[PDB]
RNA sequence: AAAACUCCAGUUGACACAAAAUAGACUACGAAAGUGGCUUUAACAUAUCUGAACACACAAUAGCUAAGACCCAAACUGGGAUUAGAUACCCCACUAUGCUUAGCCCUAAACCUCAACAGUUCAACAAAACUGCUCGCCAGAACACUACGAGCCACAGCUUAAAACUCAAA
């Protein structure tokens, strides 16, 4: 249930102070905003931290801690193919709903009618 | 000032008044009530005192009595709360309205 | 509307207040 | 009806002579004001 | 079966952690400011057991308010708690800084078992007036 | 002319919807109902979009909740754990 | 007007609780009230630690005094309750059963507001 | 400070999914609007700016619920082409 | 001769009342993949997903039963002066015959 | 980053003359300013309408006078950064002030820039176009929220408010 718009705007005949002051007219556009891009991630920090603790505790020797060096390398790899898969998934389809351009095609088929 | 033991305006026509308990008389009296009921009693006492028919409440005289008792109430309110500007404005506008209808009734 | 007339008056008032302070 | 209904209720008022017995009776008794509402307009006590 | 609601104190509760009830598990307080993260581990009767922070663990000025710094501080606090004999822990976090979940992960990697998460962030009901806006 | 339509008030008219408390008396001492309309974790009073209450009932619920909290009948910061078992009525889904 | 006094009292024994209730009621009748009823919601834990009269209280006994008082006695009753040291919290309010319930037809449906903007091209 | 200590804003971890419990708690605070209250109370929002922001949020809410209603109303017509060759 | 008002009175579309929760038989007249286009009479047709159970006796000309949630499916939106119609009614397919 | 603090920081317990999360997706009250923690008291003019810039009553914030309060914020100022300079933006500390009582001051982009009452269905942008009646106000720009005169608990003030010279536009 949307909030009402009965006496919310400064119009003629309204005995109240305006509730809302829109800078844009409250009319549905025939467009949908584009899909916003994801932000910075800075992955692999935990595995880098544990490798990096091992280094400080063992005077930087792989032949001591191959195991979490390998863990960091795997996490870096898995992050890179995860980036690839999320890029391909976003080019393929949006999760749940549809893409903004197909939604735009629907809205061009059914335009808003703010006039007569 | 009506006495605090005066009975309410809406309650002063019931047949059983002198036989009920004194706690009931106190309960329906004006001490255990508010200033709007006190003003109703004062206004109807004035109506019985001054006008021909106290069952009109649609004439110039009745309206002047109503604004006069409201003016009295505003004066008491300001005497306690000197700094009430809203009720000071209401008192001044009531004085002007009473003067207007006084002029109309005189003319 | 732009604020060019507001700007004219703003500088007028600023210079007037500076003059009064100076004298 | 208002005056008559008010008349019989005065018989159960607290006075100076009913004070200690009424206080003890109140201490023995207990009233619960809590009740709940359902999704339907129904009261669960 | 499971309830995310914590057990009420003065009632029967079958939930146990090494025989101990919910009400006497030690508590780790993580104040996560915008420039630092401070972890203090206390018992239920308020005996301090472990205290570590980013400045304690070596980061000096602006590297303090990072995830890795809070992880390091949480690891060290969990190490001191393990020396003092702490296994299970209840986390209470205060603040919205960068190292909140990082400090929780630091406790976990240090080797403590978190059983309940509480957010005690101070939100006034319009008390003191905060600083003026930055013209940034 | 006998088959022309005629003017009447609308039949097939469903009766107007009524809130759950509509016709009920909200009292500040009824901290089981007030706890129902208070949020379980942070003690926040819910809005119309969550409670599904009409405007007058939402106003009475708000005033009674604030009154009970300042008179020492209700906790402010949390719902009573003793009343965290009542019939849920508020259209809010925290868990997943 | 008819008032209701919500009274959170100290967690005490029966004679002390009876003595405190007696003191409060006779105070009310000396200030000029006629008392309708005494109700016992009972002893229970407080929602929060109420600190009153240099004591920290965790539990309390909840009582109601439904009564009828003249207009200018509520202030005196509040001052007496403030000076009493067995009252954790006393509050005098107008009566919910004296305020009357209005009958409701139901929630009225509100439509979508129309003619907010002109029908020009824009 | 005067309330019971370990009831408000407390979630319990189930088999050790502490990350899932933290997500749940963050979801509690986001749905009750506590997080945005904290972000907006880090610095003082002057009352005129508070009123501008609340009016803007309310207009944005009105537009977004209308837009979502239109989208959900037209997704049923978003089918395959019924009469392909025109 | 019979007047149009009499026609409208002794028309089934008027004797039906509101369309909501009224069981109405209809015919399938067009199919696209698994989107069956059913007529139920009245002005518009409805579109129903093919039920996967017994999904092969749903062909062109099949008699089905419908619940008819709506008759036209229109709605007015935020800036509009008239409402947005979809030229299609709403119904739920319950079965055959 | 530096400066600053280390009589510092974290947990717990006592604790306000300050400010009033959520409710608030509500659209209310008031003449306007304004009003959103709880309780109680008093209380929200006019049974035609318009109408005082020769009056009377109010009027955000800032400010003045005197006496208090002091968590926090903060003009000014000091210190640290920045810069060619930085009397700024950025960080820290602190005062006038914001609060209360009493008295002034009487101003706002005091603007919903859209007068009151009654009623009806196109210049351009904005918030569709109008009718009857009344009051207030306006008549090229700049000089000019100025000069002078007058009034005012105002004395670096407020209200009212020109002209000369200039331009052929604004
Ligand atoms: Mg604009
Ligand atoms: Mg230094
Ligand atoms: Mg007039
Ligand atoms: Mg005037
Ligand atoms: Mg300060
Ligand atoms: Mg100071
Ligand atoms: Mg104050
Ligand atoms: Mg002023
Ligand atoms: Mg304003
Ligand atoms: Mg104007
Ligand atoms: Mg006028
Ligand atoms: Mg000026
Ligand atoms: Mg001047
Ligand atoms: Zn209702």
């Amino acid at each position: 249930a949307t909030p009402s718009l009965r006496g919310r705007l400064a119009r003629f005949g309204n005995p109240r102070k305006p509730v809302l002051k829109p800078n844009k007219p409250l009319i549905l556009a025939n467009r949908v905003g584009e899909r916003r891009r994801e932000k910075g991630e800075a992955t692999c920090i935990t595995e880098m931290s544990v490798m990096m603790a091992c280094w400080k505790q063992n005077e930087f020797r792989d032949d001591a801690c191959r195991k979490e060096i390998q863990g960091f390398l795997d996490c870096a790899a898995r992050a890179q193919e995860a980036r690839k898969m999320r890029s391909i998934q976003e080019t393929l389809g949006e999760s749940g709903s549809l893409l903004p351009n197909k939604l735009n095609k629907l809205l061009q088929r059914f335009p808003n009618k703010p006039y007569l | 000032d009506p006495p605090p033991s005066t009975l309410l305006k809406d309650y002063q026509n019931v047949p059983g008044i002198e036989k009920v308990d004194d706690v009931v008389k106190r309960l329906l009296s004006l001490e255990m009530a508010n200033k709007k009921e006190m003003l109703k009693i004062k206004q109807e006492q004035f109506m019985k005192k001054i006008v021909a028919n106290p069952e009109d409440t649609r004439s110039l005289e009745a309206r002047i009595i109503a604004l006069s008792v409201k003016i009295r109430s505003y004066e008491e309110h300001l005497e306690k709360h000197r700094k009430d500007k809203a009720h000071k404005r209401y008192l001044l506008m009531s004085i002007d309205q009473r003067k207007k209808m006084l002029k109309n009734l005189r003319n | 509307k732009n604020v060019l007339k507001i700007r004219r008056r703003k500088m007028n008032h600023h210079k007037y207040r500076k003059l009064v302070k100076k004298t | 009806r208002e005056v008559l209904q008010l008349q019989e209720e005065v018989k159960n008022f607290i006075t100076r002579e009913n004070l200690e017995a009424r206080v003890e009776a109140a201490l023995d008794s207990r009233k619960n004001y809590n009740w709940a509402i359902t999704r339907e307009g129904l009261v669960v006590r | 079966k499971f309830s995310i609601y914590p057990p009420i104190p003065g009632e029967e509760s079958s939930l146990r952690w090494a025989g101990k009830k919910f009400e006497e598990i030690p508590i780790a307080h993580i104040k996560a400011s915008h420039n630092n993260t401070q972890i203090q581990v206390v018992s239920a009767s308020n005996e301090p057991l472990a205290f570590a922070s980013c400045g304690t663990e070596g980061f000096r000025n602006a590297k303090k308010g990072t995830g890795i710094a809070a992880q390091t501080a949480g690891i060290a606090a969990a190490a001191r708690a393990k020396q003092k004999g702490v296994i299970h822990i209840r986390v209470v976090v205060k603040g919205l800084g960068p190292g909140r979940l990082s400090a929780m992960h630091g406790l976990i990697m240090g080797g403590l078992e978190v059983i309940s998460i509480t957010d005690n962030t101070p939100i006034p009901h319009n008390g003191c007036r905060p600083r003026k806006a930055r013209k940034l | 002319n006998e088959d022309l339509p005629i003017s009447m008030e609308n039949p097939y008219k469903e009766p107007l919807k009524k809130c759950i408390l509509c016709g009920k008396h909200v009292d500040y001492k009824n901290v089981q109902l007030l706890s129902q309309f208070v949020s379980p974790f942070t003690g926040c009073i819910y809005g119309r979009h969550i409670t599904g209450l009409c405007g007058k009932k939402q106003k009475e619920i708000t005033k009674a909740i604030k009154r009970a909290q300042i008179m020492g009948f209700m906790p402010v910061t949390y719902k009573d754990p003793a009343y965290l078992k009542d019939p849920k009525v508020c259209n809010i889904r925290y868990r997943e | 007007p008819r008032y209701e006094l919500a009274l959170i009292l100290k967690a005490m024994q029966r004679p002390e609780t009876a003595a405190t209730l007696k003191r409060t009621i006779e105070a009310l009748m000396d200030r000029g009230a006629i008392v309708r009823d005494l109700e016992n919601l009972g002893e229970r834990a407080l929602p929060y630690r109420i600190s009153a009269h240099s004591q920290q209280h965790n539990r309390g006994g909840y009582f109601l005094v439904d009564f009828y008082a003249p207009t200018a006695a509520v202030e005196s009753m509040v001052e007496h309750l403030s000076r009493d040291i067995d009252v954790i919290r006393g509050n005098i309010v107008k009566h919910p059963l004296t305020q009357e319930l209005k009958e409701c037809e139901g929630i009225v449906p509100v439509p979508l507001a129309e003619k907010l903007y002109s029908t020009k091209k824009r | 400070a005067k309330h019971l200590k370990f009831i408000a804003r407390t979630v319990m971890v189930q088999e050790g999914n502490v990350e899932s419990a933290y997500r749940t708690l963050n979801r509690i605070l986001t749905m009750d609007g506590l997080i945005e209250d904290i972000k907006h109370r880090r610095y003082y929002e002057k009352p005129c700016r508070r009123r501008q922001r609340e009016s803007y949020e309310r207009c944005r809410r009105i537009y977004n619920m209308e837009m979502a209603r239109k989208i959900n109303f037209l997704m049923r017509k978003n089918r395959a082409d019924p009469w392909q060759g025109c | 001769v019979e007047s149009f008002a009499s026609m409208l009175r002794h028309s089934p579309l008027t004797q039906m009342g509101p369309a909501k929760d009224k069981l109405v038989i209809g015919r399938i007249f067009h199919i696209v993949e698994n989107d069956l286009y059913i007529d139920f009479g009245g002005k518009f047709h409805c579109v129903c997903r093919r039920p996967e159970v017994d999904g092969e006796k749903y062909q062109k000309g099949t008699r089905v039963r419908l619940r008819l949630l709506d008759l036209e499916l229109t709605s007015r939106f935020l800036g509009a002066t008239t409402d947005t119609t979809v030229l299609e009614a709403n119904a739920v397919l319950l079965g055959i015959q």
